[PDB]
């Protein structure tokens, strides 16, 4: 439910971006999809621990369905990030913050 | 508008919807753990099994 | 006299070889465990 | 500044008194070579006979410092010290009837250095060279603390389970394996000796060197493993511990940034100081 | 007489390369009988030029002056020959001597003649420093004398070499303590001397910290400085379907096709992966044949490979060995990238110019294998037990005993042993002194050497300490002198490729921009604004991220850090508090390191709540605290400045590294083909924690042979003779099949171009770094004006373009003399 919470700022966050030129909204919004997808890493690392505690266990539907849900919000929130933040500067003129 | 009308932004936003849209999906599905102690068919779930 | 000279070193050995046969003894040197059997069994030799 | 009520010497000086000088320190050096260190307060003829032949040494220095400080800093500090660490050992040693002081007597050889001027300009232009590594030094120091800390948070007292023989207190191994960390029950790994069962109580990988469980220690084996000599060992030793999926990330990233980034910027740094140096000569 | 002369050179070059160990009779017969042969043509040679020019101009060269030695020294050691010469190292060493004629074929070249004339003067000018590293050498071994002298007295049958026992070899010991080959293992023995690893004990190895350091720092430093300063006088003596939709859709096939190739199962013949991977490698295939009907079609070096590649795909549905020549789909995209083509190019440019060196370096390793071999030919022979002596001797079965104790023993055959790296003949000498300059086992090798006794004997125990100097020269020489104008000869290579301070300048005047800077209205929030800005703010959280550092490290094996945690937490999430407060949550987000601080402000607070809901009843959400003191980045202007020039550099050339891993690619598939069926058995280089049986494994063996661990051990745990996997299939009967020669050729190559391609890396992220890197910070440098604009944003919050013209005449008197 945290990652849950997680979630849904994030997407308040995303949708208020697109308006009014809130692009730099876009940074923080990022961070949560990130977090809320880290969550259900050691989530599902907990499930890991009840199959250590208790024969023959097997993951078929839902393990590579959760897998696939945390590798794609956290390399998105990273991608989002990262084209989010202006550039590296690259030239001794260019810096971050700079007049757009 | 050069980070928002971008598409490099836009298809990286689709997979964050892909992928909060599966995430949630995946919470409900309860199905990612068979164990047989070896009749007694277990699903386990994060929720209930 | 017998003398005995123990281990892996860089001491020189002439004194106690000079003490070994000067004296009607013998000079053995044992470098590790597995020559020691060997060389304190051998001082029979030079009583008989 | 004071009249010549005694400084009457200092013609002697302009005399090639420094050749002999550098001849007794020659001598002093070969003499310091030839000394045997023995286990257990153990000694020979010839210790003792250095022994004796280090007074010789001593009262030349003495007089040597007692002519030009009345005659009359620089480079002259060091040689003062030296005669001053020499002087206290000897007087020290023979009242208390440790040796530490004793390993003073090495600094000796630098007086070669006061000895002519070219080893002097020299060691100036090495200690003048070092200035603009500050930054990368600075770098190193931050980043082997904060790797230091991240080992010191993951690996902490989890190198201490070793599998030994059951129901004795030897270590379990095979003809040319290093005995190294064990799991039971875990993501670790298992031994397949027949007889062997694994238990904690055991100190550590290195005789209890290699592990992080204090700072010290982490701090000390990511030095170690940033000089790329044994860092597989702990890597492998990390991977019987815990388990063999994540721990590559801490090192083979440690060795990415800390071996080769660190490499790259030294010789960077030290290549443009030596371009600059040779185009400001050149000018000359 | 300029071809005579090479000929018969070269036929006395031969003659002193075919000694080798348990020669033939005819073939000793052979080589002495040429040596009269040969001495008589150089004499008569000697003789006939005499007369040609004369008696007094003979001598003005020097490559002639010592034809005159080598003559004398012929006719002497053949006079003292037929006495009684005894002494067989007296033989051996004279027989040295004769190796000097070598020296011959380095005066056949010019260009082998003309670069001394600087290096000689550059080595007799650095004298003075190569005299202050020496004394260095020497104090470090007096005082490792005084530490560790007498102190490795371990009741144990450990042998430990390299010890502080005596000057010579305390010597050795800090030599090799300086080359960093094993110097761990010897601080572990110098701590082990004392208590062990408590709080006095570990001191010790302090030393051994300012004996690698300063001891490497100087060391760089006198052969780099060597290297440019020959370098210098190297130039200046010198100079006196076509739609790009798809060529992407063909990179992103060719990119899959690599990587079906990578992931795979050299172990099982018929897997359940791996005829998956056949029906994508054929559909691949099938994609990739309609690539060139679509060319060849429309047209008439580099779609020949392509051709090459689709054709050994196809016709596989020794043969074995086609199935290695699959591994050339990623060099297609050479074509593909204009980058990586360029990149490829600018390499074989660099080592086609490198011709000059590479020679000088192979011929002086050659001669060097022959002294070598001169030396310890048959010495390198042992047994199990030291006790036996001899081949003969070396027979039956003998006692091992564990841990030194005598009532544990147990039975061993005992075999006469030959050592992996010899010196029997000359292609083992240079594949051993190869694996000495990498400074990896050279220590082993020399006290192999130190003990050898004669030509079919066992060891003795530090018979010849003298013989180090062999191993230690070769160092000095190709390790550290040759290898350092290889390094030397790229930098002013690539410098040379490389007013101008004017225009950089100017162009910067004109390609600037103003940066904002956010000075709020709303006195309310300006009050924190300014609180939150003032540096004692910013020295106030950098105490306490220094003190919240100082609470990390004070955890140990065996709680009030979780309160402190907590604290730290809270007065960190009150920090991201009042600066959103004060920067309306629009100029906070807009520094990015104020982005940093909100990941791990948010980082931190769920590990701390992580943690309570534990306790209230995962492990990498603690590293995010750690992460705290990285934000001291933003207060350090020259380490920030440094990092960002040279990460700017990094991401500049994309391509430099790629060639890097291409190649990682390429060996690490080659491995798993080759050595992937040895079973992992401890106690040997191919075990769980290092194999080639699948391509992570094969990657990580790779770059730890790169970093230089015991890649040569490695080498040696491959080759043929080795016990096949049990899961692996293979005709019963022969389980002791697995593994391949080729390795030697397999590690060797890999080695040098990893050698390579790194230094390539590290030299073009130089280059970009050279107006950084020699920069005279005095007359000027960019900072000035960087300040000087972040005036111009204090006094405007807003870019806006350029602003009144009174604002201007303040900033000119904070405008410094350096800049007006
Ligand atoms: C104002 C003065 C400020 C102070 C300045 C002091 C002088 C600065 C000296 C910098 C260090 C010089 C290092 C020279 C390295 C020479 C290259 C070498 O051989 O070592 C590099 C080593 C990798 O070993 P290598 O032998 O290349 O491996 C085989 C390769 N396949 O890889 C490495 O070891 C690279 C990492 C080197 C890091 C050195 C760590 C110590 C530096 C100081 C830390 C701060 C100390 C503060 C007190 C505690
Ligand atoms: C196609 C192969 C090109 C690269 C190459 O060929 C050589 C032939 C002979 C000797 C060296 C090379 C060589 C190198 O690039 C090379 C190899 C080594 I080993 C090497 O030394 C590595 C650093 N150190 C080892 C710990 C010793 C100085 C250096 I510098 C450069
Ligand atoms: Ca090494």
């Amino acid at each position: 439910v945290f990652s849950l919470g997680f979630l849904i700022m994030g997407t308040i966050c995303a949708l208020m971006a697109f308006r009014k030129k809130r692009d730099y909204l876009l940074r923080p919004a990022s961070m949560f999809y990130v977090f809320a997808g880290l969550c259900l890493f050691v989530s599902l690392e907990v499930m890991r621990q009840s199959v250590k505690r208790m024969i023959e266990y097997y993951y078929s539907w839902s393990f590579a369905c959760a897998c696939a849900a945390f590798v794609l919000l956290f390399l998105g929130g990273i991608s989002l990030l990262l084209f989010s933040l202006p550039r590296m500067p690259q030239n001794p003129w260019e810096s971050c913050m700079d007049a757009e | 508008m050069s980070p928002t009308e971008a598409p490099k932004v836009r298809v990286t936003l689709f997979c964050i919807l892909v992928g909060i849209v599966l995430a949630m999906t995946a919470v409900v599905s309860d199905h990612w753990a068979v164990l047989s102690p070896h009749c007694e068919a277990a699903h386990f779930g994060l929720w209930r099994i | 006299v017998f003398t005995f000279s123990v281990g892996q070193h860089n001491y020189d050995r002439g004194p106690i070889q000079w003490m070994a046969c000067e004296n009607k003894g013998y000079y053995y040197e044992i470098p590790s465990i597995g020559a020691i059997r060997i060389n304190t069994q051998e001082y029979l030799d030079v009583l008989g | 500044q004071n009249p010549l009520r005694k400084a009457c010497i200092s013609i002697v000086e302009w005399k090639p008194f420094e050749t002999i000088i550098l001849l007794t320190i020659f001598a002093n050096c070969v003499a310091l070579a030839v000394y045997l260190p023995m286990p257990e307060d153990d000694n020979n003829s010839l210790n003792l006979g250095l022994e004796k032949l280090e007074y010789f040494f001593l009262t030349v220095f003495s007089i040597e410092a007692a002519m030009k400080i009345i005659a009359y800093s620089g480079w002259n500090v060091l040689d003062f010290i030296i005669v001053f660490l020499g002087v206290f050992t000897a007087i020290l040693e023979q009242v208390n009837v440790v040796k530490a002081l004793r390993a003073f007597r090495v600094l000796r050889p630098l007086r070669l250095v006061s000895g002519v001027p070219s080893l002097q300009v020299v060691l100036n232009s090495i200690f003048k060279a070092m200035l603009p590594l500050f930054h990368i030094a600075l770098l190193v120091l931050f980043m082997v603390i904060i790797y230091a800390i991240i080992g010191l948070e993951l690996f902490k007292g989890k190198m201490h389970k070793t599998c030994y023989y059951i129901g004795t207190d030897i270590v379990a191994t095979v003809e040319n394996e290093k005995p190294s960390p064990c799991a039971r029950t875990g993501s670790g790994r298992p031994c397949t000796i027949n007889g062997s069962e694994c238990r904690g109580g055991w100190p550590g990988p290195n005789h209890g060197i290699t592990h992080f469980d204090n700072f010290g220690f982490s701090m000390l084996t990511v030095y170690q493993c940033i000089t790329m000599e044994g860092w597989t060992d702990v890597l492998y030793w990390v991977n019987d511990a815990i388990g063999n999926e994540w721990p590559w990330i801490y090192f083979v990233t440690l060795i990415l940034l800390g071996s080769f980034f660190i490499l790259n910027l030294v010789l960077g740094v030290l290549s443009g100081e030596f371009t600059k140096e040779r185009e400001k000569a050149k000018s000359r | 007489f300029y071809w005579l002369v090479i000929l018969i050179v070269a036929l006395n070059t031969l003659s002193i390369a075919s000694e080798h160990h348990n020669q033939p009779l005819w073939l000793t017969h052979l080589q002495d009988i040429a040596n009269r042969v040969l001495l008589s043509l150089f004499t008569i040679e000697m003789l006939l030029k005499m007369y040609g020019l004369g008696l007094r101009q003979y001598f003005m060269s020097i490559f002639n002056r010592f034809d005159c030695f080598v003559v004398c020294s012929g006719i002497l050691e053949l006079l003292l020959v037929e006495s009684g010469a005894m002494t067989p190292l007296g033989i051996s060493v004279l027989r040295c001597i004769r190796l000097l004629r070598l020296f011959k074929i380095t005066k056949y070249w010019t260009s082998l003649s003309n670069l001394v004339a600087s290096l000689l003067n550059s080595i007799r000018s650095i004298a003075s420093l190569l005299l202050l590293l020496f004394l260095f050498i020497i104090i470090f071994a007096l005082l490792g004398m005084q530490l560790f002298g007498g102190r490795y007295d371990f009741e144990d049958t450990e042998v430990r070499r390299s010890n502080f026992d005596n000057f010579p070899q305390a010597l050795i010991s800090v030599f090799q303590v300086l080359t960093g080959e094993d110097w761990n293992s010897v601080m572990y023995n110098g701590i082990m001397a004392y208590g062990g690893p408590s709080y006095p004990g570990v001191l010790v190895c302090i030393y051994f910290i300012i004996l690698f350091v300063c001891g490497n720092y100087i060391l760089l430093n006198v052969f780099l400085a060597i290297a440019v300063d020959n370098l210098a006088e190297a130039e200046s003596l010198t100079s006196a379907v076509n739609a790009t939709w798809f060529t992407n859709f063909i990179l992103l096939f060719i990119l899959l096709s690599s990587a079906a190739l990578a992931a795979e199962d050299p172990i099982r013949a018929e897997s359940v992966r791996n005829q998956i991977l056949g029906y994508f490698d054929i559909a691949f295939t099938s994609v990739f044949t309609v690539e060139i009907v679509l060319k060849m079609t429309t047209y008439g070096y580099f779609n020949i490979l392509d051709l090459l590649v689709v054709a050994v795909s196809l016709i596989s549905m020794v043969v074995k060995i086609l199935r290695v020549l699959r591994v050339l789909r990623p060099l297609r995209a050479i074509n593909r990238a204009k980058g990586l083509k360029h990149v490829v190019q600018c390499v074989f440019v660099a080592i086609r110019t490198i011709g000059n060196i590479v020679l000088v370096t192979t011929l002086l390793q050659f001669m060097f294998a022959c002294i070598g071999v001169q030396l310890f030919k048959g010495k390198f022979f042992s047994c199990n037990d030291l006790s036996k002596m001899t081949e003969e001797e070396c027979r039956g079965y003998y006692y091992v005993y564990k841990d030194g104790d005598p009532t544990q023993m147990e039975l061993r055959p005992r075999q006469w042993i030959h050592n992996d790296f010899h010196f029997d003949n000359v292609l083992s000498a240079m594949m051993s002194l190869f694996t000495v300059s990498t400074f990896e086992g050279w220590p082993q090798l020399l006290y192999r050497a130190i003990d050898s006794n004669e030509e079919d004997m066992g060891p003795v125990y530090n018979n010849r300490v003298e013989m180090a100097i062999f191993f230690i020269i070769y160092i000095i020489l190709i390790a550290f002198f040759m290898m350092n104008i290889f390094v030397g000869f790229v930098i002013v290579t690539f410098q040379e490729q490389g007013d101008k301070n004017q225009r950089q300048c100017v162009q910067y005047a004109l390609k600037a921009r103003p940066l904002r800077c956010y000075i709020p209205k709303n006195p309310y929030q300006y009050q924190v604004w300014y609180v939150v800005t003032s540096s004692y703010f910013e020295y106030l959280m950098f105490a306490l991220i220094m003190l919240n550092t100082i609470c990390l490290g004070m955890q140990h094996y065996h709680h009030i850090s979780d309160i402190l945690n907590v604290a730290f937490t809270i007065i960190f999430t009150l920090e991201m508090i009042l600066k959103l407060l004060a920067f309306k949550a629009r100029g906070y987000f807009g520094d990015p390191w104020n982005v940093f601080d909100f990941l791990i402000v948010i980082g931190s607070i769920i590990d701390v709540i992580l943690s309570e809901i534990d306790t209230f009843l995962s492990a990498f959400f603690r590293l995010f605290r750690v992460m705290r003191l990285i934000k001291l980045l933003s207060r350090a202007e020259g380490v920030r400045t440094l990092l960002w020039t040279f990460i700017k550099s990094f991401q500049a050339l994309p391509y430099v590294a790629l060639l890097i891993v291409m190649l990682f690619f390429i060996y690490a598939v080659i491995g798993m083909q080759m050595f992937g069926k040895i079973a992992l058995v401890d106690g040997t280089q191919i075990n769980r924690n290092n194999n080639f049986q699948t391509f992570p494994q094969a990657v990580l063996l790779l770059f730890r042979c790169a970093t230089g661990e015991a890649w040569q051990e490695i080498l040696l745990a491959c080759s043929y003779g080795k016990l096949c996997d049990p899961e692996s299939d293979y005709a019963p009967g022969e389980e002791y099949t697995c593994g391949t020669n080729f390795a030697y050729y397999y590690f060797i190559s890999f080695y040098m171009l990893c050698a390579f391609l790194i230094i390539n890396l590290f030299v073009a992220v130089i280059m970009d770094n050279f107006d950084y890197l020699t920069r005279d910070w005095s007359i000027l440098g960019p900072h000035h004006l960087d300040e000087f604009k972040a005036i111009w944003a204090e006094y405007d919050p807003e870019a806006k373009g350029r602003i009144k013209h009174l604002d201007v005449v303040t900033l000119l008197r904070r405008i410094q003399p350096p800049l007006g």
